[PDB]
C-alpha cells in the first residue's frame, strides 16, 4: 500500500487542494493518501484509482567491490530489485535504470524497470572499465512529472522527485598473484643518493611453472606493504615502487611484505655508500657489485 | 633492542611453528561492529599458548606477549569516559597505563 | 579448567578430560553407568612388576646387567557406546580468513 | 558573531619581550668520520 | 628558491624548491644565512 | 595458517606416528601439526614442507531458491567461493566442483577448483532443471588419498575425507502473473455429487 | 596410548553409528562473531548424549 | 582565525604523517545500525593519539 | 627517550662467571632394530 | 655458507645457505665445528 494515487476527478465545480484555477474534470491528478481521503469524504466522484510506485528499492549492498579480471567473456553481475505496489502501467514505462560512470558522469546502459523480467537486472561486466567507480539508479527522468497534476506544496516532494536508489560498483583489477615473494638479487649495494625500483631487486616464484619474472604489472604492488628499518635513511615512494636513498649511509633493513599468502617476510640488507667508499676499496681488490641507476642493471666495475 | 634483536632472530630460526594470522579487517560475513572483532585476538592468542603447552608438555608456565603498544591496544578494548573536562581540571595522561 | 572441568547440562552431566596425547580434530564421549549390573567400558589393571638384574636375559646385547620392567593390563567393551565428534577447521584460522 | 573557545587550544605563555630565543639540547654520537648523529633518534630502529 | 639545475617536486621540472622546515628566517642582527640541500632531479636525485 | 603439512621426509632409521613398517625415506607424507612439531623437534630432516587446503568452504547460502523463466540465455548464477591456505598445488588439481541433482544423484557438471579463476563459480542455468533440488559440492574425490601416506588413526578423518561444503539450489517457475483475478462467470449453480475446476471459474 | 589405540579400533568397528561432526568455521550466513558460534559444540555434545 | 591558519600550516608541514580516514557511511557488508558505527571514530582517534 | 620494559620480559640471572655450559638430559628407545629416536616426543601418537 | 651445489630458499638459485639453530660458532679452544646440512632444490628437498 502507499500514500500516492493517480486518479481521475470527474467533478467540475472547482479542485481544491491544487493550484489556482483548475476546476474541471481532471484525469491523471496525483493525490496523497491524507487528499484522496478528504475527497471521498467530500462527496466526489473521484474514480480510476490507480495506486503509484513509492518503492523503488534494490536489494543489493551499495558500495560493492568487483574485482575484474583480464579476459571477461559474459560474467554477469545479477542485481536483485523490487517496485512493489505496481505491476504494468503508464508510470513504470518512466522508471529508468543507468549505468552512471561516476568518473564523468556519463550513463553506459540504460535499462527501464518494467521490461527487466524476473526482478533481477543481469548488467554485462564486458562494458565495465577499471579503477572507475560506477553508480546504478533507480531515478525517474526530470520529463516525466510534466504530464500528471501532482497536489502538493511548493517545498514538498513530489513522487517522481522522491523515490530512487543508488548502489555504487568499484571495478578494480584482481590481481592476487602466485609465489613466494622471492628476491632477485644478493647483496644490493646502492649509491648515496639515488633511487632503487623494486621491479630489479625482488620478484615472484610461480607455482604452476618456476617462473622467477619480477613483478612488472603494479596492481600487485599495492599488497605489499614494504617497510623499511629507518625512517631517515631510506623510504619508499607509494605511488612509484622506488625506495629514497638520503644523504645517510649505512645498513638498512628493508621488510616486503605480502599480506594474502601466509609468509612472505622478505628481507634485504641493503648497503648505502658514498661516492669516495668505492675507490679507496676498489685498489684492495673487493669485488661485488653497486646498482646503477641509469641503466638498472647491477655493476661492479 | 639486543633483546629486540634477539628475538626476531630466535623466531626466524624457528621456522615459522607459532604463526597464526589475525585480521582487523574482520570477514566479509561478520556484519557486525568491528570493534567486537576485536576480541577475535584474544581467541588467537589463547589458540597459541595451548599450543605451546601441547607440543612441549609444560603446564607451570606464565606467558608474556610484547608488542607495539599500537597492536595491544586490541586486547582490553576499553570504552571511552566523558567527564565534561576544561582547561582548570587538565589530567594530562593521569590514569592512563 | 582446559584439562579438568565437570559440565551440568540438560540433558545429563558430564566430565570434560583434556589429555593433550589424543590428536587435535576430534572429541570421544563414553558412557559409564552408575549400577554394577550394566557395563559399558572397563580397564583392568592386572600386574606391575620391577626386576633388577634377576637372571634375565637382555636382547640388545646379552653380556651386560640389564633391570627390566613390565606392566600386565587389558581394556574391555562390553557394549560400545561411544561417540565421535569430528571437530572441523580448528587451526585457529577462524580470523585470519 | 561566532563564540571563541579556540583560542584555549594551545597552551598560552604571556610574553614579555618582542624577541627572545630558546635553545634546545640534542646529544649526539660521532661515527670515527666525523658524521654526528642526532641520538635519541637514530638508536630507535631494530637493526642496529 | 630556484637554482640554475633544481627540480620542483611539487611538479615534475625544473622549478622553484621548497624550503621544508629549513627556510631562511630572520636572525640577530638583520643577517640571514641557510646551509640548503635542494634536489637537483626528479627520480635520480643528484642532489647538489 | 592450517594443521595439515604435505612434507618431504629424509631419514631412514623408522618413521614413527604412522603403520607398521615404514620405514625408509617417505615423501608425500601428510602430517598433522602436533605431528609435525614432533619430529622436528624430534631430530629429523623433515622438509619441503607445504600446508594443505583445510578450508573448502563456499561463500554463499546455502539453501536458495532460483526462480527460472523459460527464455534462459545465459544468466548465470555467480558463487563466491574461497580456498585459503593455497594458491597452485598438486592438490589443487584433485578440488572438484560439482552440480549434483539431487533428484537422482548425477552431477551436471564438474569443475577443478584450481581452474575456476577469480574465485567467483559461474554457473549456467541453461542445463538446470525445473522444480528439482541441486547440489554444489567441494568434496574430494575416493581416489584422492590413495598417493599419500597419511598419518591418523583408524577412526579419524583424514583431510581428503574431511573438507567439503555444500549448498542447496531449489530452481522452479517464476511465475507471478499480472492481473485482477476477474471472474469468468457469475451464477455458478453445480450439482450434488460433481467436481468443478478453477480454470472455468476464475 | 593404548586407551586412545583401543577406543579408536573399538569405535571403527560401530561403523559410525555417532559421527556427529561440529565446524569451527562459522555459517556464510551466519553474521555474527565466530566466539558465540562455539556455544553451538554444546548443542552437538547433547544431541550426541 | 590566525591560529586555524597555523594549524592548517603546520599540518602541511608534516606532509600527511599522521592522517587517517573515517567513513560515516558503513561498510556494505556491516548490516546494522548506523548509530553505533561512530562508535569507529573513537577507535581512530585513538588510533592516532 | 623512549621508556623501556623489555627487561622484565625474559628473567634475569646474573651471572658469576663469564663463559659457563649448561647440560640438556635426553632418553631415547633403541626400537628392537637398531638406531634410536628421541622418547618424550617420539610417545605422542595414537598410531603409535 | 655457501656450498657448489646449495639452494638460496629466499632465491631460486644456487647460492648461500643460512643456519637456523645450527650456526658453527666458537667453542673451548676457539674452534668451529658444525654438522650442518644443506639442500639442494627445494622441490625435490635432496637435502646433503
Amino acid at each position: 500500500t502507499t500514500n500516492y494515487f493517480k486518479v481521475k476527478l470527474l467533478d467540475e465545480k472547482l479542485i481544491p487542494f491544487l493550484g489556482l484555477g483548475e476546476r474541471g474534470p481532471r484525469e491523471n491528478v496525483i493525490l496523497s493518501s491524507n487528499d484522496l481521503a478528504s475527497l471521498k469524504q467530500a462527496g466526489w466522484t473521484v474514480t480510476d484509482v490507480q495506486p503509484l510506485p513509492e518503492t523503488g528499492k534494490i536489494k543489493y549492498d551499495r558500495r560493492t567491490v568487483y574485482f575484474k579480471s583480464e579476459g571477461e567473456t559474459g560474467k554477469f553481475i545479477n542485481v536483485p530489485f523490487y517496485i512493489n505496489p505496481v505491476d504494468a502501467r503508464d508510470v513504470l514505462g518512466l522508471l529508468k535504470f543507468d549505468l552512471i560512470k561516476l568518473s564523468d558522469k556519463s550513463v553506459v546502459k540504460t535499462y527501464t524497470a518494467k521490461d527487466i523480467k524476473s526482478e533481477i537486472l543481469s548488467l554485462p561486466t564486458s562494458d565495465l572499465e577499471v579503477n572507475e567507480e560506477y553508480e546504478l539508479k533507480l531515478y525517474f527522468p526530470k520529463d516525466a512529472s510534466e504530464n500528471y497534476d501532482i497536489a502538493i506544496s511548493e517545498g514538498h516532494k513530489n513522487l517522481f522527485e522522491r523515490v530512487k536508489d543508488s548502489v555504487f560498483i568499484k571495478v578494480k583489477e584482481y590481481g592476487k598473484f602466485t609465489g613466494r615473494l622471492v628476491q632477485l638479487q644478493q647483496d644490493i649495494n646502492v649509491l648515496k643518493e639515488s633511487a632503487l625500483p623494486l621491479d630489479k631487486i625482488l620478484g615472484y616464484k610461480d607455482f604452476d611453472t618456476k617462473e622467477v619474472t619480477p613483478v612488472a604489472k603494479e596492481n600487485l604492488l599495492q599488497l605489499l606493504s614494504v617497510n623499511v628499518s629507518d625512517e631517515s635513511y631510506a623510504r619508499y615512494q607509494a605511488d612509484k615502487n622506488r625506495l629514497l636513498f638520503f644523504s645517510k649511509t649505512g645498513e638498512i633493513l628493508v621488510k616486503v611484505i605480502e599480506r594474502s599468502i601466509q609468509d612472505n617476510i622478505v628481507n634485504f640488507n641493503i648497503r648505502i655508500l658514498d661516492e669516495e667508499t668505492i675507490q679507496n676499496e676498489i685498489d684492495k681488490k673487493i669485488e661485488y657489485s653497486v646498482y646503477d641507476p641509469k641503466d638498472g642493471k647491477f655493476e661492479s666495475i | 633492542l639486543d633483546i629486540i634483536e634477539f628475538l626476531d632472530h630466535e623466531y626466524k630460526e624457528t621456522d615459522a611453528k607459532y604463526h597464526f594470522s589475525f585480521d582487523v579487517f574482520p570477514h566479509s560475513d561478520y556484519s557486525a561492529h568491528p570493534k567486537d572483532w576485536l576480541e577475535g585476538l584474544r581467541e588467537v592468542i589463547d589458540h597459541t599458548t595451548q599450543s605451546m603447552k601441547n607440543d612441549y608438555k609444560l603446564y607451570d608456565v606464565q606467558f608474556v606477549i610484547v608488542g607495539n603498544p599500537l597492536d595491544v591496544r586490541l586486547i582490553p578494548n576499553v570504552s571511552w569516559t566523558f567527564n565534561g573536562g576544561d582547561r582548570n581540571a587538565d589530567a594530562y595522561s593521569n590514569g592512563i597505563k | 579448567i582446559n584439562y579438568s572441568l565437570g559440565a551440568a547440562s540438560g540433558t545429563a552431566n558430564y566430565r570434560i578430560i583434556g589429555s593433550d596425547l589424543v590428536r587435535q580434530g576430534e572429541l570421544t564421549i563414553i558412557a559409564i553407568p552408575q549400577q554394577d549390573n550394566y557395563k559399558t567400558f572397563m580397564f583392568y589393571p592386572y600386574t606391575f612388576n620391577v626386576v633388577n638384574g634377576g637372571g634375565y636375559l637382555n636382547t640388545r646385547n646379552p653380556n651386560v646387567p640389564n633391570m627390566m620392567m613390565t606392566r600386565r593390563y587389558t581394556v574391555e567393551s562390553f557394549v560400545p557406546i561411544i561417540g565421535r565428534i569430528t571437530i572441523k577447521n580448528n587451526n585457529g584460522s577462524v580470523y585470519a580468513r | 558573531w561566532a563564540r571563541l573557545a579556540l583560542t584555549e587550544a594551545l597552551p598560552t605563555q604571556v610574553a614579555n619581550k618582542p624577541n627572545f630565543t630558546v635553545p634546545i639540547l640534542t646529544p649526539y654520537v660521532v661515527d670515527a668520520d666525523g658524521n654526528k648523529h642526532a641520538l635519541p633518534e637514530s638508536i630507535n630502529n631494530t637493526p642496529e | 628558491a630556484k637554482w640554475s639545475d633544481s627540480f620542483d617536486e611539487r611538479t615534475s621540472a625544473a622549478g622553484f624548491v621548497e624550503l621544508g622546515s629549513n627556510v631562511v628566517k630572520l636572525q640577530d642582527n638583520d643577517t640571514l644565512v641557510g646551509q640548503i640541500k635542494y634536489p637537483t632531479n626528479g627520480d635520480g636525485e643528484v642532489e647538489t
